């Protein structure tokens, strides 16, 4: 079926078209690469308006019919969960490998040889980069606190955060450590909640150790704060998976009212069930009741008399994060409540944020929890979304810094050291793979040349200068200047990149470059 | 076909022209209307009998539909200027078009990095704001009467507020919290201690 | 009014066969890069806008939506290749297409399709007779049911730390799949339990299931450790008297009230103790511990009971005895029982272990490995697992041939010699079928990076001189013997490929004029 | 150093067109013979 | 690096006590200009409502300081800034020499366009205005009524200083986004 | 970034002469060596 409007490619054709398809998307993100790049205006189909240079956001919004560039979106989707800040770095590096792969094809080298050529060249560059790598925790402990603050400052320097960055730098460090273990080194993005609302400024943003739920405490007369009640155990909260209402059988569901007699009785029976369901909360000692469904008007009447605030319309996913952070349990029925199954937190209070009419709640905890909600304030909706994703980028950089204590010096010095080491070892490796190793070293030179063009420097002159400083003088890390400074040697500036982060970039770039070479044919069906 | 659903990316050659010549054409609408002696513009709709003639810069820019995606950026800049003060929207768009007009010469026959051009303005605008400070005058003259006029205005601001209990002491604290600064009046220079 | 073909004319004559040949080449050239494990992948975009990338020959051909009617036969035989066999889905279409390409010059010369079909059908008949000579299936000839599978599994296990002891280790891999029904072969039933301490070569293979000693309580050395036909019972929770977890809060103001709930729990278990007595189960196994109340009662009745057995072992207990799992201890029923031939407790590893041995009803075995460290044994478990999975598919199909162009070139070489003794037009037709077999090793070398021009001449030179088993090495490019390297392929794949590809090719050519309606 | 340093690399790659063409016009494998020259000329000098 | 930084200092650090809590009172800060208003209430309601109402009173008093403060208009301030930018264009690095000079050109185009709608010759008036302020006479400006150059202090033509700072700041923010553009992403229609 | 645009293109005219010059070298390329291919003129 669908014979017409069917595209078919062959070996002698698609191999040239697959390279041109990658160079089109690559040249688009070369202008936004680096702190001197371009912030692009993007509007999601859901109505969110924001301006950012992040490649993971830009490439995700790209909808195109080129099948080679679709593989760039598939890799960035998997990389966004691992890192998310290396989208612009991998695509340009992968395109540099494809540009060198096309040259090897013209020399008579099969594309499967290029896949194995870059694979052995990537593994060789990992060992060379690890030998020149430096460690933090084994060196200086106080610089470890300074490295985490200044690494986020690099990502927060291109945003309005740069004025208040001092506070958000500490908020990004604590948010990552809370959701992870030092030995396990496992950080999940679902454990850190990123939220923000309009109003206030960025200097008023607070770091919360628990959920948010966006609740006003239902009826306004209910108290906006919850006390420990004379040295109790934490603050007990009730989690209910059943709505608040008189129970009805599943066999009938029908209620017959013959006259005012049965009408007045049924009206009192529904109120008697309201008194029986609230007593189970009092017997368990739960201060606030959290339910998935709304409450009636009579419900807020009995909860107000007993000073028991209410929570309405909580999603199923939010109920899981409450029991984990507060060390609670999920109680299916009403009568199964008890002090052991109630979530225990440090305190519960309603903190009014600026002039915003939301008036949400804040549930914190003294001990380390598995759930952290980062809340950001700003005078405009675009400012909130800009500072939110900028803080999220700082969470991803610190995530890789604590994942591997060893880090490499960035700013272009990492790609030059990896290129000079493979190029020297390329002559020692004979055979057909010798050109595959030389082309891999030339492909690594695209990253510092791209950063040099965006910084206003000669890409050839600066790259050749850095190679002479790392050879004739001594072996060290001196990169191109991304941000304004007096001179070279970013190592003096203490600009570091995570070794596990940079290694993850070169592996995904090689894994995708091989997969692109493993597709010589494109079959696209038409529209019936 | 990248993007889609009316979203598209301009060519690097056309984007520089759309951000410069396209922005000048938008600034050309308010160019001849700048000043009290400025000219007028015509806004005509499909019905053609609903039209009007006005010199307002904020009315002409917002009424005319702009298909240029770079022109929508100047609309957001006009909204930022309108938030500060309701006057001067025309002068900002015209001055921004003059900076972009020379920017075309700052690229083609110059070869200067665009971020360095902005840093060149940041150093030039800093000297421009300093030149306005040295030549700044004031109607504050007869400050002896002006210093007395401030304590009476502070008393009017205390109306309906619980501070109305004593007007003389609290208005003196607010008056001395400003004139004694001899500098920026922002609240960052005034610390509040609640006890 | 009603039109069947919707007014679509179709040409006839010799040009219709040419249109069928070009359709087979278009399908072939797409599947050429997908032949081999290192071959290229095809990207297909369906009208649903779902982009998938896979090397499976069956998944690709279903998403292409081929309108050509004669090319649908290549897709139909590919779906049957993945169903009845599962291997060679891509190679059967390429072979049928290359055989179609070799018949293209036969049409230009005027050779009718009748002798073309009879020339290939005779070549396949001579090929199957040669494959049976090339395929080596041996049982009682210079081998046994073990050593045959032990040799092929030793080379893949060679060049490892266990290579010195590999003689004793390879015997336990073949005995693992032979201890269970040969009709159903699973790689999850060979699961190995590690025993810390001891020499590596002292490991013993067990036909049944084994587990450690969970007994920390006094009263051992009472129940008899050797049974004739013990009845094995499987349990889950709520067996012993005092519950280890999930207790209850009971407040009593009197001593007699405290002794009442103890005697109440005693009577509930005592009725369950006699339930096993009336059932006649000599073996009691559960995932929860067993208190002293059940141990003392089962000791006088000569009933063995062991608690706290891991869930991984209990899964092998059920399939070994041929019984079923019971949820509670009140519902115990006799049909869940099973029996082995022997029961004993071994001191192997300086730790006493209770295990079943020599069970004819066992559908799964358990291997016990010994070593100086548990991390070393874990490397042996992964090394022995790779050897069992290779002989697993070798035990299912015991008729195998030498892969890597060995068998493919030998069939082509003999058919070229058979053509010299066959006069007539079939002489040049059989030579084309032997040449059509050259595409299988070609595309394998092209997709892997090897040069198909050099490897074709170097193989034919070495294959036609001396030993006839010389294959092609998949890793390093060179001529070699795949029969020595123990690289094998099941013969039923090549037999069904030559039958399906040649028939489908002979069918398409059997029609001079094809009229196909559209709609 | 600078722009000239990149030209020395391209000038060296431009000198390999003569031996590569000799391998192509003689029927020998292009990429294979050229790599055999870089391999043998490392140990020996002008001997191959 | 040691001995490289911006350091502060103060003459005396004295610890006092007010409201039964220890406080710190600094004395003699270097070039210190500031104040600290200590509000002593009887409850939290008196403290919170006073701080919000005090900032509103300080905002009205600060509004009269920043506004009603004007600068010389009629092309004067636009040309006076050009002289300072040309001074910045004097000492500058290599690549920003033309970038800074281009900013002074747009400053001279503001009185040029104002003279366009007046119906006079802008090239004659702006050129003479630049040469007049360059050497002495920094108060001169363009007179649109008589079509000549006269002193702005004598004619009484002034324009707000807050308006000048708002236009220059908005022009720098608008040029910050637009000059970085190597490509334009068209917004999604709502 | 933003660099010299080169509105007039004298270099693009030279690049056309380079491609025309490389086309002559491609024809002579097949004639290199004693085993080189002959050319019919």
């Amino acid at each position: 079926k669908d014979q017409g409007n069917k595209k078919r490619q062959h070996g002698l054709e698609a191999k040239k078209s697959h390279i041109l398809a990658a160079r089109s998307v690559a040249s688009i993100i070369k202008t936004s690469l680096g702190p001197r790049g371009l912030d692009k205006i993007l509007i999601s189909p859901d109505g969110e308006i924001t301006i950012t240079n992040d490649g993971a956001t830009i490439l995700s919004q790209m909808e195109l019919d080129n099948e080679i560039a679709k593989l760039l979106v598939q890799l960035s989707k998997s990389q966004d969960d691992e890192i998310g800040d290396g989208t612009t770095g991998v695509v340009v590096l992968a395109s540099a490998l494809l540009d060198q792969a096309l040259e090897l094809i013209q020399k008579g080298i099969h594309p499967i040889k290029i896949a194995n050529g870059f694979d052995e060249a990537a593994k060789l560059a990992i060992s060379k980069l690890e030998e020149t790598c430096d460690d933090i925790s084994a060196s200086n402990d106080e610089l470890f606190r300074d490295f985490l603050l200044r690494a986020a400052k690099t990502s927060l320097g291109s945003k309005i955060v740069s004025k208040d960055h001092d506070r958000f730098a500490e908020m990004a460090v604590e948010a990552v450590i809370n959701v992870m273990d030092k030995d396990r080194k496992d950080v999940d993005f679902d454990l850190i909640k990123m939220q923000g609302r309009v109003g206030g400024s960025i200097s008023d943003s607070k770091l919360i150790n628990g959920v948010i739920l966006d609740k006003d405490f239902s009826h306004p007369q209910m108290p906006k704060c919850v006390l420990p009640k004379e040295g109790s155990d934490g603050v007990k909260l009730a989690i209910l998976t059943c709505p608040f209402e008189p129970p009805k059988p599943k066999t009938k569901h029908k209620l017959d009212i013959s006259s005012v007699e049965e009408y007045q009785k049924l009206q009192t029976y529904e109120q008697d069930k309201f008194k029986e369901m609230i007593d189970d909360v009092k017997k368990a000692g739960a201060d606030v009741v959290i339910c998935q469904w709304g409450f009636d008007d009579e419900a807020n009447h009995l909860l107000l008399q007993n000073d028991l605030p209410a929570v309405r319309w909580v999603g199923g996913q939010e109920l899981e994060h409450i029991a984990i952070s507060t060390n609670g349990r999920i109680v299916p029925r009403f009568q199964d409540l008890s002090k052991d199954k109630l979530g225990t937190c440090s305190r519960i209070y309603e903190q009014e944020f600026g002039t915003t009419k939301d008036r949400m709640l804040i549930i914190e905890q003294s001990k380390e929890t598995k759930t952290v909600t980062c809340f950001v304030r700003g005078s405009n909706k675009m400012i909130v979304d800009e500072a939110e994703r900028a803080l999220h980028d700082s969470l991803c950089v610190v995530r890789n810094l604590v994942k591997d204590s060893r880090v490499v010096y960035g700013g272009g010095a990492a790609e030059v050291t990896m290129s000079l080491a493979v190029s020297e070892e390329a002559d020692k490796q004979r055979g057909i793979d010798q050109y595959a190793f030389r082309g891999f070293a030339q492909a690594l030179d695209t990253i510092p040349m791209t950063l040099a063009e965006n910084s206003g420097l000669d890409p050839i002159g600066t790259l050749s200068t850095l190679k002479s400083k790392q050879l004739k003088e001594k072996i060290s890390n001196i990169g191109v200047d991304c941000l304004g400074y007096g001179s070279n040697d970013m190592k003096e500036l203490f600009v570091v990149d995570p070794f596990i982060g940079k290694k993850q970039q070169i592996l995904l770039a090689t894994q995708l470059c091989r997969m692109i070479l493993k597709i010589d044919n494109v079959i696209i069906s038409g529209k019936d | 076909q990248i993007f889609g659903d009316q979203v598209t990316e301009e060519r690097a050659e056309n984007a520089r022209l759309s951000a410069f010549v396209g922005a000048i054409a938008v600034g050309d609408l308010v160019k001849s209307t700048l000043g009290p002696k400025g000219m007028d513009k015509l806004l005509q709709s499909a019905s053609s009998n609903t039209c009007m003639v006005t010199n307002d810069g904020a009315t002409i820019l917002k009424s005319i539909p702009l298909d240029n995606p770079a022109a929508k950026v100047l609309v957001n800049i006009s909204k930022v200027q309108d938030d500060e003060v309701g006057d001067g929207t025309t002068s900002v768009t015209v001055l921004s078009a003059e900076l972009l007009r020379e920017a075309e010469k700052l690229i083609d026959q110059s070869k200067i990095h665009p971020q360095t051009i902005i840093e060149g303005y940041r150093l030039a605008s800093a000297a421009a704001l300093d030149a306005l400070t040295k030549a700044a005058v004031d109607n504050s003259h007869d400050k002896t009467m002006f210093r007395e006029d401030l304590i009476h205005i502070a008393k009017t601001t205390l109306s309906s507020k619980i501070l109305s209990q004593d007007k003389d002491h609290f208005a003196e604290l607010a008056t001395n919290a400003i004139l004694r600064l001899k500098g920026s009046t922002n609240l960052e220079h005034i610390q509040i201690i609640k006890i | 009014i009603v039109v069947l073909k919707e007014g679509t004319d179709a040409s006839q004559g010799k040009g219709q066969i040419i249109s069928n040949i070009n359709a087979c080449v278009a399908v072939q050239e797409a599947l050429k890069p997908t032949l081999g494990p290192l071959g290229s992948d095809i990207l297909i975009v369906t009208s649903n806008q779902k982009t998938t990338i896979s090397n499976d020959g069956a998944t690709i051909l279903k998403l292409l939506d081929v309108v050509h009617p004669a090319a649908k036969t290549l897709v139909d035989i590919s779906r049957a290749q993945d169903a009845e066999v599962g291997d060679g889905t891509t190679s059967v279409t390429i072979l049928a297409g290359e055989l179609m390409k070799e018949a293209k010059p036969f049409l230009e010369e005027g050779i009718s399709s009748h002798l073309i079909m009879k020339g290939y059908r005779k070549a396949v008949s001579l090929a199957v007779e040669k494959i049976n000579e090339l395929a080596v299936d041996i049982t009682s000839e210079k081998s046994s049911g073990r050593e045959l599978l032990e040799r092929c599994a030793r080379t893949a296990m060679s060049s490892k730390l266990i290579h010195n002891n590999a003689d004793f280790f390879v015997k336990m891999c073949v005995d693992a799949v032979l201890s269970l029904d040969r009709n159903d072969l699973d790689d999850k039933l060979i699961g190995i339990k590690k025993i810390p301490g001891g020499a590596m070569e002292e490991s013993l293979f067990i036909n049944g299931v084994a587990f450690k000693k969970t007994f920390s309580y006094a009263g051992f050395e009472q129940q008899p450790k050797k049974f004739n036909n013990p009845k094995i019972l499987s349990l889950n929770v709520e067996l012993e008297l005092k519950a280890e977890k999930d207790n209850a809060e009971v407040r009593v103001e009197h001593v007699e009230d405290y002794q009442a709930i103890v005697d109440a729990e005693w009577q509930l278990i005592f009725e369950k103790l006699r339930q096993v007595e009336e059932t006649g189960a000599n073996i009691v196994l559960s995932k929860l511990p067993i208190g002293d109340l059940a141990t003392q009662f089962f000791a006088d009745r000569n009933i063995f009971c062991a608690g706290r057995v891991s869930a991984d072992d209990m899964n092998r207990v059920i399939q070994a005895v041929g019984g079923s799992i019971q949820s509670t201890t009140s519902d115990i029923k006799p049909e869940h029982l099973g029996t082995c031939a022997l029961f004993e407790e071994m001191q192997i590893g300086s730790e006493r272990y209770n295990l079943f041995q020599g069970c004819p009803q066992a559908k799964t075995c358990t291997l016990l490995l010994r070593g100086g460290a548990e991390q070393v044994i874990a490397e042996v478990e992964r090394s022995l697992h790779d050897a069992i999975m290779i002989v697993k598919r070798a035990l299912q199909n015991k008729l195998i041939v030498a892969g890597g162009g060995a068998t493919e070139m030998e069939v082509s070489k003999c058919l070229r010699d058979y053509s010299k003794t066959i006069a007539g037009k079939q002489q040049m037709i059989i030579n084309a079928f032997a040449k059509a077999l050259e595409v299988i090793p070609r595309q394998l070398c092209e997709n892997a990076g090897f040069d198909a021009i050099e490897i074709l001449n170097k193989l034919r030179l070495a294959h036609s001189k001396g030993e006839k088993w010389y294959g092609v090495v998949f890793e390093t490019e060179n001529i070699g013997d795949n029969f020595a390297k123990f690289v094998w392929e099941p013969a039923l794949v090549k037999i069904n490929a030559l039958n399906s590809a040649t028939e489908a090719t002979n069918l398409i050519l059997s029609v001079d004029e094809t009229i196909t309606n559209k709609g | 150093e600078g722009v000239q340093a990149f030209i020395w690399q391209e000038f060296a790659s431009a000198l390999e067109v003569i031996p590569t063409t000799l391998a192509e016009n003689a029927g020998l494998n292009s990429i294979k013979v050229v790599t055999e020259l870089r391999s043998k000329h490392e140990n020996g000098e002008l001997n191959d | 690096e040691p001995s490289k930084c911006k350091l502060g200092e103060c003459d005396v650090i004295e610890e006092i006590m007010l409201g039964e809590q220890p406080f710190l009172k600094f004395s003699g800060c270097k070039a210190g200009e500031a104040c600290t208003i200590v509000l002593r209430g009887a409850t939290d309601q008196t403290l919170d409502e006073a701080e919000r109402s005090l900032h509103d009173a300080l905002s009205v008093l600060s509004q009269t300081t920043k506004e009603t403060r004007t600068v010389l208009g009629g092309g004067c301030a636009e040309m006076v800034m050009s002289k300072a930018v040309d001074t910045e264009a004097q000492n500058i690095d290599g690549k920003k020499s033309l970038a800074v000079e281009a900013f002074a050109r747009a400053l001279r185009q503001l009185p040029t366009i104002l003279a366009d709608n007046a119906g006079f010759d802008s090239s004659e008036l702006v050129s003479k205005l630049r040469s007049s302020i360059y050497n002495g006479i920094s108060t001169s400006g363009l007179d649109l009524n008589n079509g000549t150059i006269a002193d702005m202090r004598q004619l009484g033509i002034v324009e707000s200083y807050k308006l000048k700072r708002a236009v220059v700041s908005s022009a720098s923010e608008a040029a910050e986004v637009l000059l970085r553009v190597d490509n334009i992403i068209r917004a999604r229609p709502r | 970034n933003a660099t010299f645009k080169n509105k007039e293109k004298p270099q693009e005219v030279r690049k056309a002469n380079i491609i025309a010059a490389r086309s002559v070298a491609d024809a002579i390329r097949t004639s290199l060596g004693p085993k080189g291919m002959d050319k019919m003129i």
